């Protein structure tokens, strides 16, 4: 059955397909509707993997070069493999010479599709992790994010390497390990400086970045006596924060002292850039910072010379090889929008809140540096992601966190989409969720191999290598068998990735609703002019209710959210699986009363009944709302009686089954605990119901049925 | 949000302490003499001054007039409630010694005292008259 | 006394063996007796010319000589609620006011008739004074009276390490910490500087100083907007930590480019809003930056007078601290050549001062350690004053047209004095730009406006009244030959930067030779007034000195420095170190003045300054002013050896001896006694130096006979030869 297939493949191999058969014919290869695209998640965790020791076997071909894997002919009588990529026949490396057929090379194994190797030669390189901390802020914001800090130093293996840069009106380079005096440099928050200038401005471990476990006792007595930014803000004017400049001296930094190794800038802001490049909003309170509605208008002149400069800083750390967190807890907007390159085209994080001083963000960030059953981070560093394809496949390009290599080949095709025009991709920073979308194009079997090179938390060079095969369409049975491979999910969801790409690089939905109704010409069974006849098989049935929440998300219909509000929920949807990405889109909404136990219903107005409890998981927040009769007998304070005790099990069942999942979640989603009347409930009013559905619906057939 | 600080006996202009901090100083601290040569027993008790996009504050008790400078949009009445901090402190220490001096700035180390609260000021964490008319 | 005529030829021993005095102005008893202190306010020629005409024939320059700050024993201090000035020049009412109706005066300088206020006023303390100090009253100041703040700004490259001068200057001001001139409001601020510049910050919040580097050299700020200059006496426990922390700071650096012009005008931005004294302590040449001097070779013995500042950066940078009241001491502790003829600016036009110290090395040099160590002491602790200003007024017909000395002028002939020390000496040229025929009086007043390091605006004025003669011979009478060749000796510095070294040494010879000659036409030998007896000899010690010499093999540095001296020292040490003292001092008689109570102090004859006058078997010591070179002969007596230095033999006495030891002998309690006679004359105190014998490559004890020969420079007798052809020409 082809939906334990779709499971089973994405357990085992970390993809998700559009289309799991593929055409076979140049015609429908580009009358395809949706692309065949892949939701690949490149270091997905697995249950029952063994590191493999070796180095990987690769096709003896120059410009092949392909990685020994289970689709592969072998000939263990002649020591003999074929590749399946180029069909070049290879020796069996000396190491091979005893493999047998009863015992068998673990990379040549059908559930070893997807294998990691362990690449041990040079010396490992440690960790680094750069602190930058924002000090234009209350002493109370000052203090927990301090308490913060000091946890995260307290998790960090000791061979790992640390920096401080505390920045406001001038940005301060600590030389930790100075004894009687604590010395630091200090440069104009005002004016830029490359790379070279920083080098000579300021004369493995350097003075500034040293070994945590020879210097925490230092730091966490500087961190602990870090005071506000020294000058006074006058009254009516935001604090001067050079938020642009502390950021290209922390990659300037990073980029002549350890070059092409893993390491993480921490950027801290307490508010906007207000001075130097990357100025966000001037620093005057009377005028507010841009909204959506002023960048309609062009009233704002600071966001597209702010963007200009931390795209710079955001290539020049991404050719480094260095990722880029942005913290930023404010009661106003703080420039995400400006800077969201910076962890966008790494893999850095993006985590926002109102204050520092919150549950939310400090929970939030210790989960940055969860680790596994053997104690090291989740995270990896300088990845590079090589795709070799068959002869038929070509590669249009990727969305999500990358940075192309530019490396051309056979397999790199004209039409590109997204970051395109290579076959090679470099992610600074990925953990076990970070999904990739690679989009294809073709031009028996079609093979795709994944193929990629990360440097472990724990210092190793690892190489995961994922080889797929796909059947071709049988030209008896061409579109009703690529039919039966839909992923309806999958397919939406890249379909979303594809409209919100050319949304934030700027109309999307008319693109969107024309994909709709030409894949309800093609897949869809009517009689013309009768939209009544209009039926979607199980495979498809869902697209449609997935577009229309997807047409009135917030990552398309960017008012009614600040700016900042747009870039954090793109930027957390461009890296999710498949699971996480379709709670954004449309959230699940589950029931809880009396009549029976917790069971989800649809996101609709008709089923916020009174006398239900509902649980509502968008992605960014779980909510948890109380009817008019549930509301009512709260209120009275029957809880506490005590010949009421299913009445307990009802209030609380939610909080229960909100708990497990609240903190699971990498950005810990916003809590809600609302009723009727509360002015809290809009969110569950606004993300339920052209019009609705129903409406939706009947002008969808209405025009999938008239012309082409 | 910046400093301009006087304090002179009322009867003759004798100026008993002050601070000043720049990095003008020139025209505007000269209004403030001419305006502590203006002032005697008649003028009024407390009063608020404004010199175009600058305003002043000052309180007299105990014949000691307490200036503060300061342009106009800063809270006028926060202004006062640190000059109330001023006049208490002068007037516990050397209030008792004031009628008896002659020399200028007989207790300009009270400077001390005044920069160290007024950074309690320009941190965030009575008649109406124009400059030009009085003097 | 004596009208008399003296031929320098058949005397040459001219010289007396009594210190010199300067010369009473021929006045009535009754006004000399109101006049000045000399040694405050002197003038070349006590006996004014009449006219220009008269002045020009003597050939002698006009001039005044001042030491307005010096330290007083007894200072007049008058709070009067009102002070009494002429409304029309506004001199100062002084003792040689004349008073008519009994409500009016008589000012000496305009001849403008003036009321006295309604405030016997003949006797008040303003008549009875020449030296008086005022209370200012609130309009003599800008702003309110500043604090005092000391700005200590420290080279730290390589080299600057390895003279080790960190240790003692920071020993130094933790011993006088509690002695800076200052109240309660004393700011005290720290900058090291190499190749970038290093702020500290004091903060009692936390643990240890902090150290804010600025290494952007083309763009220097300041990082902090407080606790750079912080008050002394709340952060006292913290400063106290740094200086212990500083000398250890950069023991293995290896910096070897110096950045001073940024570092100074990061410097001069900290202590700009309030002013005060930048102490500046400079080790090398400057390489780096703004102010970056190119490396010169020194002279030799061979080069023939053949001066000026490289780049005016220092100048400017000078002009721009004396316009908010910061005064540069430059102390330059270099081993090579630094070019101090740019660097010295920033204390010439900021009325600073400058400290030299060459090849200063912690081990290697232990002179000038223990004369940074004495030199320091007097630094840090004598008095100061801040923002002052000084004019300088005289009688009307009378023009100052030139000034000397560490300052900036400014409209009006308004000296500018950031700070006025207590050491400085300022000179002064003047003409007569109109006749004094009426008159037969003029007077010349310094007004010295000041911030005292307590913040009380003071007023400090000195009046000086001299009489007006009509006729050559009464203005030879009345000529103070010390005051002519320390005016002299400025004209010179100034002509060796105009137009040359060689150009100077011309003109300190033909000031004698057109003076001397002008006297021979008013009259076979060379015949002097017996003021001018020793005029030929000290301008003779002017060209031997270590400003004007030739043949010698002084290098820049040194020269420059001499310079230095001359146009910043009062002018008793000027003649102290041109032409020093020589006593023998190796058989010591009662003929002194054992009149202090329990000290003998004897008077031994002061004898010239010729080998011949030396012999191999005493000792003789010889005063310089800022040291005391004892020469003891290789044939001296066995009494001397063991009695007062305290060993057995001549061959035994250590090559470098500080001191003499205070051993228990009526003959070591004598030299100890004449010996320190000599040193309570004095504000800097003069080490002294008994290593000088035979072959102690310490000979420079020979350089200051200036009365005998050398392959390089005339003798006494030669230069009088030398002068007669001329005068007789
Ligand atoms: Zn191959
Ligand atoms: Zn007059």
């Amino acid at each position: 059955t082809y939906l334990e297939f779709i499971q089973q493949n994405e357990e085992r191999d970390g993809v998700r397909f559009s289309w799991n058969v593929w055409p076979s014919s140049r015609l429908e290869a580009t009358r395809m509707v949706v692309p065949v695209a892949a939701l690949f998640t490149p270091l997905k965790e697995r249950p029952d993997l063994p590191p493999i020791q070796y180095e990987p076997v690769l096709c003896s071909r120059t410009t092949c070069r392909a990685v020994l894997n289970p689709l592969c002919q072998v000939d263990y009588r002649a020591k003999l493999w074929a590749c399946n990529f180029c069909y070049q026949r290879n020796q069996f490396p000396p190491s091979y010479a005893g493999i047998s057929e009863l015992n068998q090379p673990a990379e040549l194994l059908p559930q070893f599709s997807s294998i990691e190797y362990v690449v041990l030669r040079g010396p490992q390189m440690p960790l680094i992790f750069l602190y930058v901390v924002d000090t234009c802020m209350e002493d109370e914001d000052l203090q927990a994010l301090k308490e913060s800090m000091q946890m995260s130093l307290s998790l960090l293996p000791p061979t790992a390497l640390v920096g401080l840069i505390t920045f406001g009106r001038m940005v301060q380079v600590h030389e930790l390990g100075c004894e009687g005096i604590s010395k630091s440099y200090v440069f104009r928050g005002t004016k830029d400086l490359s790379a070279k200038q920083l080098q000579e401005m300021l004369g493995p471990s350097n003075r500034f970045l040293q070994p945590v476990q020879k210097i925490d006792m230092n730091l966490t007595d500087l961190l602990g006596e870090l005071q506000r930014d020294p000058w006074p803000v006058p009254q009516g004017k935001r604090p001067l924060r050079s938020s642009g400049v502390a950021l290209s001296i922390a990659v300037g930094l990073l980029e002549c002292t350890f070059p092409n190794t893993g390491a993480r800038i921490m950027m801290f802001i307490g508010g906007p850039a207000t001075q130097g490049p990357g100025m966000v909003v001037g620093d005057e309170l009377k005028t507010p910072i841009r909204s959506w509605h002023d960048i309609d208008k062009d009233n704002a002149k600071y966001v597209k010379k702010g963007t200009k400069h931390f795209e710079a800083l955001a290539n020049r750390a991404a050719t480094t090889g260095h990722v880029i967190d942005i913290y930023a807890c404010a009661l106003d907007q703080t420039g995400l929008l400006e800077m969201k390159c910076c962890p966008n085209l790494t893999g850095g994080y993006m985590v926002m809140g109102d204050s520092f001083n919150t549950s939310l963000f400090k929970q939030t960030f210790q989960r940055v540096f969860t680790k596994d059953m053997h104690g090291q981070f989740k995270m990896g560093f300088g990845g590079t992601l090589e795709i070799k394809t068959s002869r038929e496949i070509k590669i249009s390009g990727a969305i999500g966190p990358c940075v192309s290599l530019n490396s051309k080949g056979p397999c790199v095709s004209e039409n590109e989409i997204g970051t395109g025009g290579t076959c090679q991709w470099k992610i600074c920073g990925l953990s076990p969720t970070t999904t990739l979308a690679i989009y294809f194009e073709v031009v028996g079997r079609g093979a795709i191999q994944f193929v990629t090179q990360y440097q472990h938390s724990s210092g190793q060079r690892r190489i995961r290598v994922t080889t797929i095969a796909r059947n071709w369409a049988d030209a008896q049975t061409q579109i009703q068998n690529i039919a039966a491979s839909f992923d309806q999910e999958a397919a939406a969801i890249l379909m979303a990735r594809l409209a919100i790409y050319r949304a934030e690089t700027e109309d999307v939905l008319r693109w969107l609703d024309r994909q709709l109704i030409r894949l309800c010409q093609k897949f869809g069974e009517y009689h013309k002019d009768d939209p009544s006849s209009f039926r979607f098989s199980e495979t498809f049935s869902l697209y449609p209710q997935f577009m229309f929440h997807l047409r009135r998300s917030s990552f398309l219909q960017v008012f009614n959210n600040s700016p900042d509000e747009s870039s954090y929920y793109r930027h957390h949807f461009m890296r999710q699986d498949l699971t996480q990405s379709l709670i954004m889109i449309q959230p699940i909404l589950y029931a809880y009363s009396f009549s029976g136990p917790p069971e989800p219903v649809l996101l609709d107005s008709s089923s916020i009944l009174a006398d239900r409890i509902l649980l509502m998981d968008t992605f960014f927040q779980i909510l948890i709302y109380h009817g008019e009769t549930i509301a009512q007998w709260r209120k009275s304070g029957y809880q506490d009686m005590p010949e009421y005790e299913n009445f307990r099990h009802l209030l609380q069942a939610p909080v229960d089954d909100a708990q497990e999942i609240l903190h699971s979640r990498f950005p810990m989603p916003r809590y809600i605990d609302t009723e009727h009347g509360g002015s809290q409930a809009r969110f569950l009013l606004s993300k339920v119901n052209d019009v609705s559905l129903q409406v939706f619906m009947d002008h969808l057939k209405k025009l999938a049925v008239s012309s082409a | 949000m910046v400093l301009l600080t006087m304090i002179a006996r009322v009867a003759d202009g004798l100026p008993l302490a002050a601070s000043m901090q720049e990095d003008d100083l020139q025209q505007y601290q000269s209004q403030a003499k001419q305006l502590f040569r203006k002032l005697n027993e008649q003028s009024p008790t407390r009063c608020t001054l404004e010199a175009g996009a600058m305003t002043f504050h000052y309180i007299i008790e105990q014949g000691v007039c307490y200036l503060v400078l300061c342009e106009a949009a800063f809270p006028k009445k926060l202004a006062f409630a640190y000059l109330e901090d001023l006049h208490s402190e002068f007037d516990e220490q050397h209030g008792k010694k004031v009628p008896t001096v002659s020399r200028p700035y007989s207790f300009i180390e009270f400077d001390t005292f005044i920069q160290k609260t007024k950074k309690l000021y320009i941190d965030s964490r009575i008649m109406v008259a124009n400059i030009e008319e009085v003097l | 006394e004596g009208l008399r005529v003296v031929n320098l030829l058949q005397e040459r021993n001219m010289l007396p063996s009594t210190p010199l005095k300067p010369p009473v102005p021929n006045l009535h008893e009754d006004i000399q007796k109101l006049n000045c202190n000399p040694e405050l306010f002197r003038c070349t020629l006590t006996s004014i010319p009449q006219t220009q005409a008269l002045l020009n024939k003597a050939k002698l320059p006009l001039g005044l000589l001042l030491h307005p700050f010096k330290d007083l024993v007894q200072l007049p201090v008058v709070t009067s609620s009102t002070i009494v000035r002429c409304r029309s020049c506004r001199t100062y009412i002084n003792p040689f006011v004349s008073f008519l109706d009994q409500r009016r005066w008589k000012c000496n300088l305009c001849y403008r008739v003036n009321d006295v206020p309604e405030e016997e006023p003949h006797r008040r303390p303003e008549v009875q004074n020449a030296t008086i100090e005022f209370m200012a009253p609130s309009e003599y100041m800008l702003r309110p009276p500043q604090p005092p703040v000391y700005l200590f700004v420290f080279d730290v490259s390589h080299n600057a390490v390895e003279t080790g001068y960190l240790n003692s200057v920071c020993q130094s001001l933790l011993d006088n910490l509690d002695l800076l001139p200052g109240n309660t409001r004393t700011k005290i601020g720290f900058i090291t500087f190499d190749s970038t510049i290093h702020f500290y910050g004091l903060q009692e919040s936390l643990s240890q100083p902090q150290m804010l580097i600025v290494s952007d050299i083309e763009d220097v700020f300041i990082p902090m907007p407080e606790n750079l200059l912080v008050n002394l006496n709340e952060s006292k426990e913290l400063v106290q930590d740094l200086l212990k922390t500083l000398p250890q700071m950069f023991t293995k650096t290896l910096e070897t480019q110096s950045a001073l012009g940024p570092a100074l005008q990061a410097a001069f931005k900290l202590m700009s809003p309030t002013g005060g004294r930048m102490s500046v302590f400079q080790t090398q040449l400057p390489t780096l930056g703004v102010g970056a001097l190119k490396p010169r070779e020194e002279p030799n013995h061979r080069s023939s007078a053949k001066m000026t500042p490289s780049t005016d950066f220092y100048k400017k940078l000078a002009l721009d601290c004396s316009g908010q009241q910061v005064a540069v001491d430059l102390f330059l502790l270099s081993g090579q050549y630094s070019d101090l003829a740019s660097l010295g600016c920033i204390s010439r036009y900021s009325a600073g001062s400058v400290y030299y110290y060459p090849s200063y090395h912690h081990q290697h040099n232990p002179v000038q350690v223990q004369k940074l160590q004495k030199e320091l002491q007097r630094y840090l602790t004598r008095k100061i004053g801040f923002e002052a200003v000084m004019r300088i007024r005289c009688t009307k017909g009378l023009s100052i047209h030139t000034f000397h000395g560490n300052f900036f002028v400014r409209s009006t002939d308004l000296l500018s004095l950031p700070n006025v020390n207590p050491d400085a000496g300022y000179a002064v040229q003047m003409s007569v730009e109109e006749s004094l025929t009426d008159t037969q009086l003029v007077s010349f007043q310094s007004a010295l406006l000041y911030t005292s390091s307590k913040g009380e605006r003071r007023i400090r004025v000195h009046t000086l009244c001299l009489p007006v003669v009509s006729t050559l011979n009464d203005v030879f009478l009345g000529a103070d030959v010390q005051a002519i060749s320390g005016l002299l000796a400025n004209m010179a510095v100034d002509r060796s930067m105009t137009a040359s070294l060689s150009d100077a040494r011309d003109a300190l010879v033909n000031a004698v030779i057109d003076s001397l000659s002008a006297y021979r036409s008013s009259v076979p030998g060379l015949m002097v007034p017996f003021s001018l007896r020793l005029f030929p000899l000290f301008v003779l010690a002017l060209l031997k000195q270590k400003s004007f010499q030739t043949g010698t093999n002084a290098r820049l540095d040194e020269r420059i420095f001499a310079m230095c001296q001359v146009k910043n020292q009062p002018l008793v040490y000027l003649m102290l170190t041109t032409h020093p003292s020589l006593y023998r001092v190796d058989n010591l008689s009662d003929e002194g003045a054992l009149n202090i109570s329990d000290r003998t102090i004897p008077q031994p004859p002061i004898l010239q300054l010729s080998v011949e006058k030396l012999s191999r078997d005493g000792a003789f010591l010889m005063d310089a002013g800022s040291v005391l070179m004892l020469w003891v002969g290789k044939n001296c007596t066995q009494n001397f050896l063991s009695q007062v230095l305290g060993v057995q033999n001549y061959a035994s006495i250590p090559q470098p001896m500080t001191d003499l030891p205070e051993l228990d002998t009526p003959e070591s309690a004598r030299i100890i006694a004449f010996i320190s006679w000599l040193r309570e004359q004095r504000p800097f105190f003069p080490i002294l130096y008994v290593i000088a014998d035979e072959s102690p490559m310490k000979a420079n004890f020979l350089q200051n006979m200036i009365e005998d020969r050398t392959e390089s420079a005339l003798s006494y007798y030669e230069f009088l030869l030398h002068i007669q052809q001329q005068v007789n020409k």
